[PDB]
């Protein structure tokens, strides 16, 4: 008896599940994935050997910062977009928190000036946007003409000649450019008339109206669609040219077609390189690469190989197709080392000289190399098909964290997504479209807020706790509708397009064997409602 | 999880009237419940069926109660009420609200009524 | 020469393949599946250990029984449904196998009485349904007003306060309720006027017209859409509160965030629990759980660990999230035990005391735990996407037997499929739609029978030997059509929407390597028919 | 510093990737795949054992050759097709490379004669086809009545009674049939008036107009749709009846239901056979099967089992369902042999005698057999579901080479793909449909040539370097279009349906872990263009 | 698997008539067969082509039989017939029906005809 | 990979005129470039901006060049041109063409101009 009371009480404990607002990616960050390849046959390759490897790639040293965009929307009917001039940004937006009702635009190649409801030039205060996230803040004058101001993420990568905005647009000027001595030599594609730098600038929040306590240097630039501004800072000091990307526990090397070919079970890729080592020591002044390669190789050897294998010699270095560098240390198993010892009684130099020993090894290791290659093609084929069906799930599973993703052709675009606490989400009582009697929503409508005191935002329940801003998933209202949707650890049950109750995850049967089901399943018999 | 907060109990002389209420948390919508109702315990008996709504439009009452009491619901408030008119001393006991959705079941902490 | 004669002769031996009628699930049985989770990083977790585990879950002891539904269909044009009163069930249906032509219904909130073809009240005989399975047998008066009687499966689970019908409908009354001394105390939500119990009831089959040789107690209940009846039997005696769900061959336990986290390669669920054991012996009177936990742990240890590991101590017990209880016995491998021996000379209590030993173990086992977690997320991601494309195949593969399945939101509904012998199936000579010349059926039309002398039922050939009752898969007729469909341990070939012949599975080429195909494939050349 | 110059230099060294023209399969070659099965549970089966196996199948000895088809297209409006008579093939096509403007056909069961543009009977010369590949050459008179000549692949398999053309059509005559002494006894379904054999025939190439330097014997046949011709050659000498299909590294055998059941991890098919061995030596005169079975079993034993297992006895032979023969050699592990030795101290004959030893083995091996089944079913369910989404990728991955595939019902049709060098492909500057302003192509338009001086064929870019000949993939034009398509070892970027540039595969970010992305990803923010 | 049930053989004097039939199991539809027909064996030779339907609409006959015999099929009965007239002593032998569908081939147990 | 084939350099006396050109390989379409232009080097300085097209329809010029030079492109020839009029001694230096597409950057081998 009593045990059921304890179980009933424990069944109240819900998982720490949360909702996520995953906005659509703009293409500011795209990532590739591997394609299945023509796998080689076992007779191919020579001089097979096993060893430890450490793969490095070009260190691009990303520099993330925040930029503010300012622009005017114009509708006259005839839709247009225009940048805010520096004088309006400094003397009205930053100084007072207002924009001019006037907006210059172009129609039939001639300049024209628009106004709010054809009224005279007047100052208008900006109000924070309703749907905007706590991080990606924004403000606007309305809700004709409308003044808009938005704070967005920006990224620049080595050599820092350009930066990309969270909107997917590029700016062909260095984030470090400026009139300051060490900065007037940085890259810029724009005429001097399109750029302005303000020393001793003091910001003013469009929300709290609080003016900044300390001065900064602000850069401003006029693009034909909007003006961009960001806080200038001196360039970051230099760093190592390559970064340690992967530490492989085991890696087979073989000569094939006059080039080395590297492969392992873990790494889905295979590296092709020349038979000549790269002269790393001449360029790696200070041992950025040497120190890490030696440390990682010894650590991996100690962790496993120490009791069963022997090192052939000192680590080697090779450059492969793409941006990669491979540090490598070939190994010999104790059982194989004994063969070289006995054949010597008739030491790196011996390895590929004993044709009778190597003939066995070429087949013995070739067996493994081909097995891994055929298996990786099978996994890639399945994973690449699933990626097209649900890029959000495959991207999140690949990365190990929730991310938003789009398929953007043959390359995947990705973005971070915002978590929302489960107590800030409310589910609406009906799934029917009030204005279109024959149509119903396919998934539940919801109302939520990013923060405990924020305004309620209308959305729709996506898959696996995702919250969508667009109430656009629709269906014809078919009869006999019953559905269970995932909602904050538990489920939410809808019957005939009407909300009824919430279930805990323990209220639904979990399957494992036919024995579990033979005692529960029934021969279902449809009732065909009128 | 669903919570049923019960209220409206007390004491009145014979021939008086009362109104019990049982409000539910957002996690369980009473108007969609498969069976809603009030059950009475008496010193020498198990839970008697007093009044229920066994389908979204059906109704049930005990023989000894039919015509005196009336069960109703409010989908906006997510609350159900038991209007009890012309009470008798025999109506004394502990009343418990119950609501169940497709195998999930919930009981309220019973309120006392005495005549 | 002669070998081909033997091969040709053996090629006649077809497999023991069968057809299956998979009716659509009604939602009377729904099952959940795992969702990929946040995989922890190797630096997390402490006090890692390996051990044997036995997982138990709450025993709901399902009670399956047979119930009969009785109702009237009314069409007046205006469609309605009504229950058959007890007097008609006892005095006409069971007594004589007939229903009244009359039926009470409600229109515009007023009671009205319908009549079959506006004729006077008269008895109508019940005739067995054409399409009904041997198990879900049923009868009706026609083929206005129509009387219907159907025998369906019903299920009740602990505490047995309600039951669900194969139609997906619930009945808020205990299957054990009745006027008997031990039964009037069971649960019921309906007024006394809606229930009737008949002692000394003698059933009469609506087919053979034979009256039963022994009396029974029959319960009858009037729902606003049908009356339900079932044979009453006294409540089943009590059983153990938990059932042994899984025997886990190797289970890693680790402390993380002030809670134990369990994981294995096989069990896709990572159980979470408090650091304190449960007082099982206080509630497990008669050792329902203890006896099985001890027996299983010893059996699994003897089967493997017997010669390579040492038991730390007596089995422990922990209650986890959901309805689970985990019995656990931590182990120490012989090689690890020696480390504790050599440090002690300077027993269970020692395990987490030698910091330098545990630091090595935390990394060693942490490596494995993270590897399993990342692997399981990859498998779940692929399996969950495939489930949406073909729930019948994935339910069947998960269960290990043919089942009918439907996606019902974010939870899968399931039901049993009915087997049909291959000699009882016939394929129709054409797949063109006679009445709609521009359209053709997507898959072959068929005719079959469940039993060797039963009437022929018209249907359509589904995927992998499935037989569908609705001829609804359609396409526009296109020139150059050629198709091979799976049909009873072989194939059936259709050309230009017409049936031609049957092939054995041996008449088609099986692929294994490119060598098999290089000698067979051609550079196909499209002939573009007129 | 300098290291980046080396990476920048190496980043230009893209892989040796190629394009492929994959024509649609006609069904001349169809292949099957495995289907999931309800395998037995661990308590099932008896006399479990492990061994080496070599699987053979019926040697069908495919005979591939080249055939030429000749026919007349007629349009009068009223479309028709007719064969060219032998006199026109010999006296005009082979003699001069010309056809008669006239063509006999049948309308309303009456013979009729068509003429090119209603002109008088005149000779018309054949021009090589524009779109045809170097392999399957073709020629035609026009671009009414049009004379066509095409060279296609043909295949015949044992007994060589028929042959199939690359068009998917069969010819019910043996490729070896002829008036010659040993040939007039071969199979033929056609009347003598429909076949003609020409000895001392000298071919004349339709392109180079060069007459052959040596005589040949040419067969000609008149089918109601076209005439076919091929070079006659005497029948190939006989070969042995079976071919070695698989060398199974490890195979379990169990007795179940009075029949043996074989299984392994690699071979997804589980063979079934009788308990009695086959009398192979009576039929395999010359040991074609015997020699290979003995040689392969010894190879596999020496390669692995040599030091750990003992051979029970000489190889055994069994015939299974389908066209298979299994050679098998049971083994006993050294550790298992000791049990039989110690039980004897109180040799093939002992294996199934010690009931207590076999009771342990039946469970110990049954554990493995069941695990392999469950795993194989899970893989088949996923692979078979992916096959429907992309048959080209699944066929290519299964075979290990690029192939064109089509689903053709429940059996996949396959064909070879034609490789095209990357320098012979050009991408068009725009992907908008000029004639339909609201519509755009979904993938880029291209122009290419099979050979360095061939005419330019217009097509569309398919997936993964595939080139399609039909510009049929369309979409409604949408604002904010951005796409990256795979194109010859790199990518090609399109913006607003217009081509912009090509990227090296190294220019796109490669995903690995969340740490690699957290430093790069941004909270993307849509700009919603006007 | 497909089976051909052959019948109509026997003995008939010179100048007479006879009719052979070959009925097929449901697993092989003669109307869709790629090539159907009758083949004759005689003491001194292999299987001679007698009469066939080498495409769903094209008949073929031996020179010594042309205009004397006739081949036909019935899609409802899934059976084919060989009508023989003006029989000669030379027509004596064992007749075998054959039907083949896209690489799958089948032969009937030959019936004797004697004149 | 993209390649810029630069041409049109040389020498002329003050008041003369030149026309520099930069043709690109098919792998990079200049009319779709995010930023195109010419940069000048002199003995005492780094690359100075001379003239660019920083969006598919927007131009930029150095202050000492505005109204004197002109930049334009040809989408059919996949080539850009810098028309230089009224040359002065100060215009002497090494001119370099540059084109960049969404993070992919390319520079031409600079041509000399002297007055
Ligand atoms: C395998 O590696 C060995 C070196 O370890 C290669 O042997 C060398 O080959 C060159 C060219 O013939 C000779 O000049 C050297 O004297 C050889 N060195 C030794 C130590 O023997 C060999 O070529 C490699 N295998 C293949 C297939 O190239
Ligand atoms: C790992 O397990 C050990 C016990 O086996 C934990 O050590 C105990 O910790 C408490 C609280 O600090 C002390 O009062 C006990 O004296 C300790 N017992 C022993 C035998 O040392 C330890 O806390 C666990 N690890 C973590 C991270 O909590
Ligand atoms: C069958 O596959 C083999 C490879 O397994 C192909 O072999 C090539 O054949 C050509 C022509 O005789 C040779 O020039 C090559 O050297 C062969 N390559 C190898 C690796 O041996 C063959 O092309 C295929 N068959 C056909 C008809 O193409
Ligand atoms: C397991 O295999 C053994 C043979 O290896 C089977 O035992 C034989 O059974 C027949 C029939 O009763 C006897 O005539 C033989 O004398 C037995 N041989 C030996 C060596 O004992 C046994 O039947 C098999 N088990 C099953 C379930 O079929």
């Amino acid at each position: 008896a009593t045990l059921r009371a304890h179980l009933r009480e424990i069944k109240v404990e819900n998982a720490d599940a949360q909702f996520y607002v995953c906005p659509p990616p703009t293409g500011a960050t795209v990532v590739q994935f591997e394609q299945p390849r023509r796998c080689p046959t076992r007779p191919e390759g020579q001089n097979y050997t096993e060893g430890i490897a450490v793969v490095f790639k070009e260190n691009i040293a990303p520099y993330k910062f925040k930029a503010t965009m300012y622009y005017k929307d114009v509708t006259v009917i005839f839709e247009d977009r225009a940048p805010v001039p520096f004088e309006e940004v400094i003397d009205k937006i930053n100084a007072k928190g207002v924009c001019r009702s006037t907006a210059k635009y172009v129609r039939n190649n001639m300049e024209t000036t628009a106004f709010h409801r054809d009224d005279h030039e007047t100052d208008m205060e900006l109000k924070p946007a309703k749907v905007a996230t706590r991080t990606s803040r924004g403000w606007h004058t309305t809700d004709t003409v409308n003044c808009i101001v938005e704070e967005v993420d920006a990224r620049s990568v080595y050599p820092y000649d350009e930066f990309v905005l969270a909107t997917g647009d590029f700016v062909y000027m260095s984030p470090f450019y400026g009139y300051r001595e060490g900065s007037h030599t940085e890259h810029t594609s724009y005429a001097a008339d399109r750029f302005k730098q303000v020393d001793g600038f003091y910001a003013r929040d469009l929300t709290t109206k609080a003016r900044a306590t300390s001065p900064t240097t602000r850069n401003l630039l006029t693009t034909p669609k909007f003006t961009v501004a960001w806080d200038w800072v001196p360039k970051r000091p230099a760093v190592c040219t390559m970064t340690k990307w992967q530490e492989v526990d085991e890696m087979l090397r073989a000569e094939y077609g006059g080039s080395f070919r590297f492969s392992s079970d873990a790494i889905s890729t295979t590296f092709t390189t020349n038979l000549t080592q790269y002269s790393l020591s001449r360029v790696d002044l200070g041992d950025c690469i040497g120190r890490d390669a030696r440390e990682a190789i010894d650590r991996m050897f100690a962790r496993k190989y120490n009791a069963t294998h022997i090192k052939v010699g000192q680590p080697q270095y090779y450059l492969a197709t793409g941006g990669f560098l491979i540090a490598y240390q070939p190994l010999l198993s104790n059982t194989l080392a004994e063969l070289y010892v006995r054949e010597y009684m008739r030491f790196a130099r011996l390895q590929f000289t004993y044709n009778h020993i190597q003939r066995h090894v070429n087949d013995m290791l070739g067996r493994i190399a081909v097995a891994w290659c055929e298996l990786q093609n099978h996994e890639l084929t399945l994973w690449n098909e699933a990626r097209k069906l649900n890029p959000n799930a495959i991207a999140s599973a690949t990365v190990g964290r929730r991310v938003s993703a789009r398929m953007l052709g043959d390359v995947m675009a990705v973005s971070t997504c915002v978590p929302v606490a489960p107590d800030n989400v409310i589910v609406q009582n009906s799934m029917r479209v009030s204005s279109r009697p024959g149509t119903c929503y396919s998934r539940p409508l919801v109302s939520f807020r990013y923060e405990d005191q924020g305004p309620l935002i209308e959305g729709q329940l996506g898959e696996n706790n995702e919250l969508r801003l667009t109430r656009d998933a629709l269906e014809p209202c078919t009869v006999g509708h019953r559905r269970y949707f995932i909602f904050g650890g538990g489920y939410v049950y809808f019957e005939e397009y009407a909300y009824s109750h919430q279930l805990s995850r323990a209220d639904v049967t979990t399957v494992s064997t036919f024995i579990d089901l033979n005692i529960t399943m029934l021969e279902d018999h449809e009732f065909v409602p009128l | 999880q669903v919570q049923l907060v019960e209220s409206g109990g007390g004491s009145v002389q014979p021939g008086g009237s009362l109104r019990l209420s049982c409000a539910a948390s957002a996690s369980g919508r009473l108007s969609m419940s498969g069976a809603l109702g009030w059950y009475r315990q008496v010193q020498g008996k198990s839970r008697e069926l007093v009044a229920t709504i066994t389908d979204r439009s059906s109704t049930n009452y005990a023989d000894s109660v039919k015509g005196r009491f009336t069960i109703s619901i409010d989908d906006a408030e997510n609350t159900m009420y038991l209007q009890m008119n012309s009470l008798k001393p025999e109506d004394t006991g502990v009343y418990y609200c119950n609501a169940r959705w497709r195998g999930m079941n919930v009981w309220g902490k019973g309120t006392r009524v005495t005549v």
